[PDB]
RNA sequence: AUAAUAGUAAAGAUGAAAUAAAUAAUUAUAAGACUAAUAUAUGUGAAAAUAUUAAUUAAAUAUUAACUGACAUUGAGGGAUUAAAACUAGAGUAGCGAAACGGAUUCGAUACCCGUGUAGUUCUAGUAGUAAACUAUGAAUACAAUUAUUUAUAUAUAUAUAUAUAAAUAAUAAAUGAAAAUGAAAGUAUUCCACCUGAAGAGUACGUUAGCAAUAAUGAAACUCAAAACAAUAGACGG
């Protein structure tokens, strides 16, 4: 189900995201991060056009809302200096 | 509670073996709640999960 | 394109270099 | 001269049959030509299955797949797997970072 | 983490060669257990000439006791027992190679499992049930 | 001590390179052949001129892949020759 | 407790280039007292003893015999200097002991060298040539080498 | 219809075989079908195969590997010479005998278990016959059989608690006697390596029985008398006999008392001379090979 | 660390042996008959490492209801 | 490179040369860079790349079981990564080596060869986004006749082969093609993107955007001409 899906990538989203934030130079890796958190967008907006009432529930748990799904998302350099993936 | 599991069955089997009572198996009727010591409790304290699962597929 | 046909553009290519380089040098003389 | 060089005669088993052949100079070349290392798969534990990867701290193990001066064999002459020649060098490249060979 | 330690210890007495040896297995052995790591097996490789002449410390080894240690510790552990290895005058060559447990628990040394004893009940079952 | 006088003969031949001769007292230049037919057996010569100059990587590479190719070339080829002559001989 | 410096062995060493050819005759001293000394160790006597000191006798090039610029480097001219050497070995009493002869390159030299032992010229010393090796230095990537020459 | 036909064919009566036609190891048996064809087809190179036969084939016997191939060759070889090593034992008229004095393979003896009292030898020698098995072909011989004895724990946990509980109770050392004859007796009904492919007996080199006296004009025949070659000057290595050449195979020489005085003469060219030989016994081992025992007999 | 100090005496002992890998010793078997035994066998094993049919059979009261099985027959 | 040691008088270089108590040998010390065999870049990676060892973290295969129920393909704009050279800071600097200064060669030699050798080549943190960045061949899907050779999974046994199904590579049928050839695509079809419309002028000019900078991206027109280009054929020629 998309929801499991979601959940299940989300996992790895944080355990790699982990990974990148101490390997900020491992390019491989964040290509990997990025193609995921893209294809939890693709599962859960599927999920938003066949079960509208459990997509809202599955982002509000996993702590998203509807504007980081439906938006373009490429995770490049803006996002990472906007919301202060690396620190400092 | 440092008392542990191999313990206490080590106590309800030679209390049951050896006729003593002391006060630890009140005690260890009350961490388990047996209140009765017999063979055929201590087979009942560490019965596992795996056990009813094997007979569920069986039916 | 042939060898013999890139060479043309190598030639266009060297004297632009050439101009530039050129005009490089007098604007450190002017300036 | 009552003497032969042993590379011009062949000593004919025992238990084995033979042929009126088997006494020509044919036959000497013909046994030189076809005289490969097969029977090493039954002495070639790199040839038995095993993995050469647990091999890295036996080196008397290794050092038979090396020439005279470490150098490791090409798969060409050691005929193993693809697998093996690469579970194998890894293995001796190990073996030397470790000391041991 | 599985992990196998093979050590070079240096040989300075030639009347007690397993001396030192001895003191570092207790070293290196009381680290792994004092930080919930578990020792499985020491298996010693006895004396044997270094391939070459080896230096370390500003001294040179033509000799070593060989030593292998089997042991269950954290990453963050073995990476301290390494670091304590690569520092101590005694080691002249040690590594540390993982043992992956993903398919089995029960992982015999290398040396055991080049000889076809893949797990230690393997070799304890063979130390009881037919010796 | 005499313990390290008496131990000292394999010491000093453990640690060979594998380019070293026991030179045969009767025939001299026999000794001098097999040395030649290690260094051959583990391409020294070869090595040490491939040494003498740089070669960029990608040049490194072509005549590895070319190396290889006559190799393989010439095991095929020997395979049909040898399909030849045992024809020949059958009378094909 | 005394030193007792004594000959083991002579190394015939032959460096052998594209311009010349080096010719080395050395003597493997061991002082015979160097076990009876104070505060020495297992180790320390076993590793005296795996590398001796050496101490050089005959230093010998081409051009010691007159060959010049590149004459140096051929055949003849390692031929002759080969020969002078084999000749200064039985001049100055140094073929009583065992000889180890070490070849280092792969020049026209080399068999210069290896012809002027094995045949008349060297029939005093190869008699006790004990030990044949190779010495050529090899460098697993190392320093990088000078540019290809257009020529 | 065609395939039925096909089955029953001269060509598919050859059973296959892909050894190499040029071996250069050890020889003890024949290893391929001799093919023979008749003068009439010869000389119109019809050898019964899918293609001719070159004419340069002066030969009528051959042996062969494939019907054709890749190289548009039959992969042939014109030869047929073991059939005249079989032919000169029979002329030796030596029966083959069982060194161990087992039974005669040939006939149906009625045999009991007299051998069967080793069934821990040969049960386990199914898994433990396992000298040149895949290292992971052979593993499966350890969870696949694992299944299937385990699939027989319920009968033998009855079983032994209704014959011998005793055991059970008191010790396991004749516990493990009831294990091996139990799989045993529930595997004879099974069939593991059913088909046996060791050879039987002789193979077909002597079909001869040990006893028939040979009747000559000149009386009856006590010891057989072949012609022979000496191979070496020098007794094998190791062995007090000598081996020598005795039609088509190598037999062990053992001399009276001394070697005779050509040996030492000859050198390594005694081969080049003929001597006679008496055949003491021939014997025949499991991999196949004859053991010809000879004793050279010398003028005197 | 008791463990540790035993373990070490008995494995640097003169009289222990130590792998020095300087020939091919001689001599499976042995650990695919105690396979064996416990397949078989199960519960009723007498093998000292047994496997679970053990553990089963005394967690589902048939070593206990077969013990007095084969003692009620004895009687 | 430095120091010691004995031992000497030449050494080094080249087509031949000449420029700048040694060379060689045996020890000891220091420093930077590089990674021999295996090895096929096989394989792996989006490409660029990637082959001394170990460890940590991340990603990656096949089959089976269960599950979701078209959630897919492609992808303007956009985003990310991107060899070598180059640039901005701070370290490092053995060897190599633009430039420069010398030695030769030559009629001349701003070269090819030799010497001394600065930037650079190295590391850390950045800028920049270019290569014959090439398979000069965008991605996806359905499909079509054979062989050989490896690999993988599975199956069987009279146990080591045999039988299957995929992948890769090689040679091909058909088909396609200007041909050379392609060969599971450069075939038969479908879907989406990029790109082209004579040569030269020109990837230039101007403007704009971006960059510390070198530059990178975008990108014309006039004038002139009837050319210009590819595959293949037969020759001639080749130090
Ligand atoms: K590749
Ligand atoms: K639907
Ligand atoms: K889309
Ligand atoms: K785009
Ligand atoms: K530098
Ligand atoms: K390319
Ligand atoms: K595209
Ligand atoms: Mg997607
Ligand atoms: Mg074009
Ligand atoms: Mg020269
Ligand atoms: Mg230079
Ligand atoms: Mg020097
Ligand atoms: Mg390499
Ligand atoms: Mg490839
Ligand atoms: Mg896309
Ligand atoms: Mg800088
Ligand atoms: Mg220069
Ligand atoms: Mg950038
Ligand atoms: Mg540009
Ligand atoms: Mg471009
Ligand atoms: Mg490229
Ligand atoms: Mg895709
Ligand atoms: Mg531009
Ligand atoms: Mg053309």
């Amino acid at each position: 189900s998309s929801e499991v899906q979601a959940a299940c990538m989300t996992v790895r989203i944080q355990n790699m995201a982990n990974h990148i934030k101490e390997h900020r130079k491992d390019f491989a890796n964040t290509r990997n991060l990025r193609i995921l958190v893209q294809q939890r967008q693709a599962i859960l907006r599927y999920l938003k056009r066949d079960n509208p009432e459990k997509y809202y529930w599955t982002i509000q748990k996993l702590g998203l809302n509807d504007a980081a799904i439906t938006d373009e998302f490429n995770m490049d350099r803006r996002y990472m200096q906007d919301y202060e993936f690396f620190g400092d | 509670e440092k008392t542990t599991l191999l313990r206490d069955i080590r106590t309800i089997q030679d209390a049951l073996s050896s006729g003593s009572t002391p006060k630890e198996l009140l005690e260890i009727k009350q961490r388990y709640g047996i209140q009765d010591f017999s063979q055929e409790t201590v087979r009942q304290l560490l019965q596992l999960d795996i056990s009813g699962l094997e007979v569920n597929l069986e039916k | 394109d042939s060898v013999m046909r890139k060479r043309k553009k190598k030639m266009k290519k060297h004297k632009l270099r050439k101009r530039r380089k050129r005009e490089k040098a007098e604007r450190r003389k002017l300036s | 001269t009552k003497k032969i060089d042993q590379s011009l005669s062949k000593k004919l088993p025992k238990g084995t049959i033979y042929d009126p052949f088997d006494f020509s100079m044919g036959r000497i070349h013909l046994d030189r030509k076809y005289q490969a290392n097969k029977n090493s798969n039954r002495n070639d534990i790199m040839k038995s299955g095993a993995n050469p990867l647990e091999f890295y701290a036996r080196p008397r193990i290794l050092s038979r797949y090396v020439t005279s001066t470490g150098r490791i064999q090409h798969r060409d002459i050691t005929g193993l797997s693809a697998k093996n020649q690469r579970r194998l060098s890894k293995a001796i490249r190990r073996c030397q970072a470790i000391g041991l060979m | 983490m599985l992990y196998e330690l093979i050590g070079l210890v240096r040989i300075t007495n030639s009347n007690a060669p397993k001396l030192e040896a001895k003191e570092l297995s207790s070293t290196i052995g009381k680290l792994i257990i004092q930080n919930r790591g578990v020792v499985r097996d020491i298996v010693p490789m006895g004396i044997r000439y270094l391939p070459k002449i080896m230096k370390k410390d500003q001294e040179k080894h033509f000799r070593a006791y060989h030593f292998l240690m089997l042991f269950d510790s954290s990453a963050a552990v073995q990476s301290e027992i390494l670091r304590t290895l690569k520092k101590d005058p005694r080691v002249i060559r040690s590594s540390i190679v993982k043992v992956d447990l993903d398919k089995q628990l029960d992982r015999a040394s290398s040396l055991h499992r080049s000889l076809g004893k893949k797990s230690i009940l393997e070799l304890v079952n063979e130390d009881y049930q037919s010796i | 001590a005499e313990i390290a006088r008496s131990s000292v003969e394999n010491a000093q031949m453990r640690f060979n390179s594998g380019k070293s001769i026991i030179v045969n007292k009767n025939n001299p230049a026999e000794s001098f052949k097999r040395l030649n037919r290690i260094m051959f057996e583990n391409n020294i010569p070869g090595d040490k001129r491939s040494q003498r100059f740089y070669m960029k990587p990608g040049k490194v590479a072509e005549l590895k892949r070319s190396q290889r190719h006559r190799k393989e070339f010439m095991m095929g080829f020997k395979r049909l020759i040898e399909i030849v002559k045992d024809a020949k001989r059958k009378g094909y | 407790y005394k030193p007792k410096e004594e000959v083991v062995k002579y190394i015939l060493h032959g460096k052998f280039t594209k311009n010349n050819t080096h010719l080395t005759f050395s003597s493997v001293v061991e002082d015979k007292n160097f076990h009876k000394n104070k505060g020495l160790t297992y180790n320390d006597t076993m590793l005296y003893y795996l590398n001796l000191p050496q101490k050089v006798k005959i230093s010998l090039s081409t051009g010691c015999l007159g060959f010049r610029k590149a004459a140096r480097g051929e055949y003849e001219a390692a031929f002759q200097t080969s020969g002078r050497m084999f000749e200064l070995i039985k001049e100055k009493n140094m073929l009583n002991k065992d000889i180890e002869v070490v070849m280092d390159d792969f020049g026209k030299g080399r068999a210069a060298f290896i012809s002027a032992l094995v045949g008349k010229e060297g029939a005093s010393v190869v008699k006790k040539v004990v030990k044949i090796s190779d010495a050529t230095k090899l460098k697993f990537g190392g320093v990088r080498s000078p540019k290809m020459r257009r020529l | 219809t065609l395939a039925e036909l096909l089955g029953r064919s001269r060509i598919a009566q050859v059973a296959n075989n892909h050894k190499p036609l040029t071996y250069t190891g050890k020889k003890f048996h024949p290893t391929h079908q001799i093919i023979e064809t008749k003068p009439s087809t010869l000389y119109r190179q019809e050898w019964g195969l899918k293609s001719a036969i070159p004419s340069k084939i002066k030969s009528r016997y051959l042996v062969y590997n494939d019907l054709d191939t890749l190289e548009r060759i039959t992969t042939f070889e014109p030869r047929g010479g073991t059939q005249w090593n079989r032919l000169r034992f029979q002329e030796m008229g030596v029966p083959i005998v069982s060194n161990i004095g087992r039974q005669n393979p040939f006939f149906k003896y009625i045999s009991r278990p007299e051998d069967e009292s080793h069934a821990k030898l040969s049960l386990f020698k199914e898994m433990k016959g396992d000298t040149d098995i895949s290292p992971a072909a052979m593993k499966k011989r350890l969870k696949k059989i694992t299944a299937l004895i385990r699939s027989f724990q319920d009968e033998f946990k009855e079983w032994l608690v209704e014959n011998h509980p005793d055991e059970l109770k008191l010790n396991s050392n004749k516990l493990e006697d009831y294990v091996v004859k139990f799989l045993n007796k529930k595997l004879e009904t099974k069939t593991n390596k059913k088909f046996n492919t060791e050879i039987i007996g002789t193979g077909g080199l002597s079909y001869s029985l040990p006893g028939k006296l040979k009747n000559s004009p000149n009386g009856v025949i006590q010891r057989t008398v072949v012609p022979g070659r000496i191979l070496n000057v020098v007794k094998e290595n190791n062995d007090n006999k000598w081996l020598a050449a005795i039609g088509g195979f190598v037999a062990d020489v053992v001399f009276f008392q001394s070697p005779p005085s050509s040996f030492n003469s000859m050198g390594d060219f005694i081969r080049m001379k003929t001597f006679l030989f008496e055949i003491l016994e021939a014997s025949m081992e499991k991999n196949g090979s004859v053991s010809m025992h000879a004793r050279l007999l010398e003028p005197q | 660390e008791s463990q540790l100090l035993k373990k070490i005496d008995k494995v640097f002992n003169d009289e222990t042996e130590e792998f020095t890998d300087a020939y091919d010793v001689t001599s499976g078997n042995t650990t695919l008959q105690t396979q064996i035994n416990n397949a078989i066998m199960g519960s009723l094993s007498n093998e000292k490492f047994f496997d679970i049919s053990l553990v089963d059979s005394y967690l589902n009261k048939d070593l206990k209801n077969i013990s007095n099985k084969i003692d009620s027959k004895l009687n």
